[PDB]
């Protein structure tokens, strides 16, 4: 995938901390560049890896660690966030970065699912007060027809299907030229019961949904900061 | 978007839903709605610049605020664009919203969707308390509830 710098707030107040928190970084699979600053209480990390593991990496070695930024080297385009939930054991967190105007890292991990494929979708409306009913529809401002994310005639918030590993977490990093971060700010990101058949289940709800049954947890793509906006 | 809506929620009893609609472009919003479980009084009442919450209020970031103004209250001219005072629970800890502003939006520069709405513990002072605290939060103490504002039919 593409490169992406995290800007975590770690804390550190001795020079043993800044050398514990670079070496579980440095050598590791998918980590370009480290860049620790004391003073600051920051670590920008240049990288392939799902925030969710290099938080993991820099809270298992004692200190906390806080991610407060996203960005892909120097102007932010636009970084969002969905915390999933709901009523159900599923639960997770999936980041948003524009990486150019016409390229959109997606990346996540979620928790409480079933082992299998599950549909993902961005939903049209951000309305939580039915909880994943009250989301309405695939988001769709184009008036196409529902496909997977090979498929160039598919709902704008068609992020075809996540593998749920058997201890029921979903892992996932994908790139999609359809998806804008600030075309979705405020809409819903939903996971569903099924796998998505991407319009090709000859069932009528193939081309509307993908007949992936019912949605099991969904949150509001919310704002969040690029490098250095949240101090 | 011409509406929007909030599910407020927290750790504690206190718990809401909150509904905004912009008809005029750039015109007012109607911002509408219940919280219950509060205490009895005046409960400051907040929107933050991120809506990111998957570190509580650190990832929320300060009071959303794109002219960089000090914290005042909503009928105040130096403000920020997320200060919307208090709203007041009655003796049963419902509180009625009710309220008007120009400031807010939901399009353009002051644009509060995708925001964090944050309903606080004790009485936002207005910016008028007298030291550093209050022009930056307002003195209000902690988050009882909050959620993001998303985008409604
Ligand atoms: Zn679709
Ligand atoms: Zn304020």
């Amino acid at each position: 995938g593409t490169l992406a710098t995290l800007e975590f707030a770690v804390q550190m107040t001795a020079q043993s901390a800044v050398d514990a928190v670079r070496k579980s970084l440095q050598g590791v699979a998918g980590v370009q560049d480290v860049e620790v600053h004391l003073e600051d209480q920051m670590v920008l990390v240049h990288t392939t890896l799902p925030s969710q593991e290099v938080q993991a990496l820099l809270e298992g070695t004692g200190r906390q660690a806080v991610l407060k930024g996203m960005g892909s080297g120097q102007q932010n385009l636009g970084a969002a966030v969905a915390i999933l939930g709901g009523p159900g054991t599923v639960q997770g967190v999936v980041r948003f970065l524009q990486l150019t105007p016409e390229r959109c890292l997606i990346e996540g991990t979620i928790d409480g699912l079933e082992p299998g494929l599950h549909g993902l979708h961005v939903h049209q409306y951000g309305d939580l007060t039915n909880n994943c009913n009250s989301c309405g529809n695939h988001f769709n401002p184009d008036g196409a027809s529902h496909g997977g994310p090979q498929d160039s005639d598919r709902h704008r918030g068609d992020l075809g299907n996540v593998r749920a590993d058997a201890d029921g977490r979903a892992i996932f990093r994908m790139e999609d030229e359809q998806l804008k971060v600030w075309d979705v700010i405020g809409r819903s990101l939903i996971i569903d019961e099924g796998e998505d058949d991407l319009g090709r289940g000859g069932h009528p709800l193939s081309k509307i949904t993908g007949n992936s049954g019912e949605r099991l947890a969904c949150g509001i793509i919310a704002r969040s900061a690029g490098l250095f906006q949240n101090p | 978007a011409t509406k929007a809506v909030c599910v407020l929620k927290g750790d504690g009893p206190v718990q809401g839903i909150i509904n905004f609609e912009q008809k005029e472009s750039n015109g007012p919003v109607k911002v509408w709605g219940s919280i219950k479980g509060l205490t009895e009084g005046l409960h400051g009442f907040h929107v933050h610049e991120f809506g990111d919450n998957t570190a509580g209020a650190t990832s929320a970031g300060p009071h959303f605020n794109p002219l960089s103004r000090k914290h005042g209250g909503p009928k105040d001219e130096e403000r920020h664009v997320g200060d919307l005072g208090n709203v007041t629970a009655d003796k049963d800890g419902v509180a009625d919203v009710s309220i008007e502003d120009s400031v807010i939006s939901l399009s353009g520069d002051h644009c509060i969707i995708g925001r964090t709405l944050v309903v606080h513990e004790k009485a936002d002072d207005l910016g008028k308390g007298g030291n550093e605290e209050s022009t930056k939060t307002g003195n209000a103490g902690s988050r009882l509830a909050a959620g993001v504002i998303g985008i409604a039919q």
